[PDB]
């Protein structure tokens, strides 16, 4: 007879489990409720350290797993399937099964850290004027909201902070157009300031999601390449 | 050695009863994933392993399929399949 | 039935990973209500802390936990689900997963609730100092104080004020900058030899900070006086208090700290301990950086000791420690009073190795009872003329 301890009980969620999913990296509890939020729980004290919906469509089965060889996390839900790691010690799990969108115009939902938010709003607000760009009063009004909602959690606990995010749901042409403006805002005045890889990796990103914005890579002799777009490390890879 | 991917596939068929009667039975699908650079080329199938005889008489489907810590061994649970 | 377990066997026969039509092991879940949901396998190693294949954890349809030898599916650990607070009803376990963080089978109820199952649950050794000094013993000894360089990397985080064998560049940050803790941890529990601290501090500096860094036993979570934080991990401390001018360079913008002590080695001889901590305060009797932000650049890299091919090393290391008698013959050896031949100088520089090796770990006590100390610095001052003419007249380069 092999014996086990019991050593008691923690309370995840109210609405019953069905799937689950450890990750080693982070220590994370990728606990997958029945109605598909993902609540996440800090390994070592016990506590959820968020709650995501995966921005998935509504009523999907979702279905989490984990490799570790790799160390990529894998959701498919009844339409797609996502993989994602973790980025600066969090899980970036708002926008895990998001559906590549088709249109400049169409909503795209984008998350930030808190830092990055932070130095975006100081940078606008004290070394960039974008005010010219469109969806730009838009913007500050989500980032300050977001802010000072996050700042409240921020003073409480620092994992919890760190697994904080803002949610922007703007659409794809806007966030581009007020990325490229920072880009270049910043580029202008000679800064260097954290704001600036944030704004090329979230332009970036938003290339990425719109596969109508993937000009053909042109490499061969004696053909120029166009450096704003190419900014990535996947194309000059 | 050019990875493979094995799917658990469960078939349905027709077949005279000794009017048709519908048998599920499961098998494992094992196809080539390395493209040429006679080997069997992508989405062929290379190996069609059969499962035994009582997964084929409980109607049973291929619930999970786990390679072992080893190497050399592999774990397969079923499970009974519902009828539709 | 409840499902069926094939244990079927991997075919290299050919170039091509094909797979085999007879079943090794073929297993029946009698029970209806065991229908399999979720499976997990823990590797056999956890446990030593026909060739065993580990050990399976399966989730039943009834919520039963069930933890079987893989070679031969037979069920050795059993685990009923638990009662939903306020009623009978089974709260079901669902899915279940490992937990490394907590050691535990971490597995999800029907009621959403997760629970955690925990697996598991000096006299007759040969001392390195009664023998006498042979050559191969020494040599032997000398094997035994070698040390090796960990791989592959570690686990080990740091306050966001600082931004990366790693290193990492601090950022001008207060909202930390009195206490700064960081974090590591062990990638195996194996022979800890010491850690290696190097820093880089400002370039305009004209007077050295009052700066401290102490490493400290990371607790285990449960199932001229020092800050208050140190202050209440004082009993867990485990090298230092030392102070910044211990390592400072010429220059004063570098410097250097190796970090271990006897109990260290003496504490890590139970074989449980695998994380540790890293404690940076500031302590007092432009930008006006005082203290830990006057830091520039930081990098950390840890050490081990050397395996070597002589087993139950702890207890050999810690008899030296713990029984002092022996210095004084060595330093008998150093003044060729011995009678057991004379003493070449091979034998004298193992000898001298020893001694080194001795200073260097006992460099950085934190508290401890210095009557080993003081006997073996007493039996030096008491030959310190011998063995000063021994050395340097009576010896080579």
């Amino acid at each position: 007879e092999w014996l086990v301890l019991r050593d008691g009980c923690m309370h995840c969620d109210a609405d019953g489990l069905h799937s689950l999913s450890y990750h080693p990296a982070l220590n994370a509890i990728l606990a997958v409720t029945s109605r598909g939020t993902i609540k996440v729980i800090d390994g070592t004290s016990g506590a959820t350290l968020q709650a995501s919906a995966l921005s998935a469509k509504p009523g999907g089965q979702v279905k989490c797993q984990y490799i570790s060889a790799v160390d990529k996390v894998i959701f498919v839900d009844d339409y797609a399937v996502g993989c994602r790691k973790d980025l600066n010690g969090i899980l970036l799990l708002d926008t895990a099964l998001q559906t590549p969108v088709s249109k400049q115009d169409d909503v795209v939902q984008l998350e930030l850290p808190v830092t990055e938010a932070q130095q975006l709003l100081s940078a606008c607000l004290e070394k960039v004027d974008i005010s010219s760009t469109e969806g730009y009063d838009l913007f500050i009004t989500q980032l300050k909201d977001g802010l000072k909602n996050t700042s409240h959690e921020t003073a409480a606990n620092h994992k919890v902070a760190k697994w904080a995010t803002v949610t922007f749901h703007l659409p794809h042409h806007v966030l581009k157009s007020i990325a490229s403006a920072i880009v270049n805002e910043l580029k202008k005045i000679n800064q260097n300031v954290a704001a600036l890889p944030v704004a090329s990796s979230v332009m970036d990103r938003l290339s990425y999601l719109l596969p109508s914005a993937r000009p053909e890579l042109g490499v061969g002799p004696g053909r120029s390449v166009d450096r704003s777009l190419m900014y990535s490390e996947a194309n000059r890879r | 050695p050019f990875p493979c991917l094995l799917a658990g596939g469960l078939l349905t068929y027709k077949s005279p009863a000794t009017p048709l009667v519908r048998r599920t039975l499961p098998v494992l699908l094992l196809y080539s994933i390395k493209e040429s650079d006679v080997f069997p080329k992508p989405g062929t199938l290379v190996q069609c392993l059969r499962l035994p005889k009582f997964a084929e008489e409980e109607n049973l489907c291929i619930d999970s399929i786990t390679p072992c810590a080893d190497g050399i061994h592999l774990l397969v649970g079923l499970r009974t399949c519902p009828v539709e | 039935s409840g499902g069926y377990l094939v244990l079927y066997k991997m075919n290299y026969a050919t170039r091509i990973v094909t797979l085999e039509e007879e079943p090794i092991k073929i297993q029946h879940i009698k029970d209806p209500q065991d229908t399999i949901t979720s499976l997990i396998l823990l590797p056999p190693d956890i446990l030593d802390n026909i060739s065993t294949l580990g050990h399976l954890v399966i989730t039943t349809q009834g919520g039963y936990v069930k933890i079987l030898d893989l070679s031969n599916f037979e069920i050795l650990a059993k685990v009923e689900p638990p009662k939903k607070e306020g009623t009978e009803e089974q709260d079901t376990f669902v899915s279940v997963i490992y937990c490394s963080g907590t050691d535990r089978l971490c597995a999800c109820t029907k009621g959403g609730e997760l629970h955690f199952l925990q697996i598991g649950g000096i006299s007759g050794v040969d001392l390195l100092v009664d023998q006498p000094f042979t050559l191969e013993i020494l040599t032997s000894l000398v094997e035994l104080t070698r040390f090796e360089t960990l791989t592959p990397r570690f686990s080990a985080t740091v306050p966001p004020c600082w931004v990366e064998t790693r290193t990492w560049k601090l950022q001008t940050d207060s909202n930390s900058w009195d206490e700064h803790v960081f974090e590591l941890v062990l990638p195996k529990a194996c022979m800890v030899g010491h850690v290696d601290f190097k820093f880089v501090l400002n370039s305009n500096i004209t007077n050295i900070p009052q700066i401290q860094v102490t490493l400290l036993k990371n607790k285990a979570p449960g199932l001229l006086r020092l800050c208050p934080f140190l202050e209440d991990h004082k009993e867990d401390i485990l090298c230092g208090p030392v102070w910044l001018a211990s390592g400072l360079d010429l220059s004063g913008h570098a410097g250097m700290l190796t970090l271990t002590s006897p109990k260290l080695v003496k504490g890590m001889a139970g074989g449980k301990y695998r994380s540790f901590l890293i404690h940076v305060k500031a302590v007092n009797e432009s930008e006006n950086l005082r203290g830990c932000d006057l830091l520039q650049e930081v990098s950390v890299t840890i050490r081990r000791f050397k395996k070597t091919s002589i087993s139950k090393e702890r207890v050999q290391r810690c008899a030296m420690l713990q029984f002092s008698e022996f210095h004084e013959k060595l330093v008998n050896t150093l003044c060729r009073k011995t009678d057991d031949g004379q003493i070449t100088e091979h034998a004298q520089s193992l000898v001298l190795d020893t001694l080194c090796w001795l200073a260097g770990v006992h460099s950085n006590g934190p508290g401890s009872s210095k009557e080993g100390n003081e006997n073996l610095l007493s039996k030096t001052r008491k030959f310190l003329s011998d063995i000063v003419r021994v050395c340097f007249f009576e010896a080579g380069r």
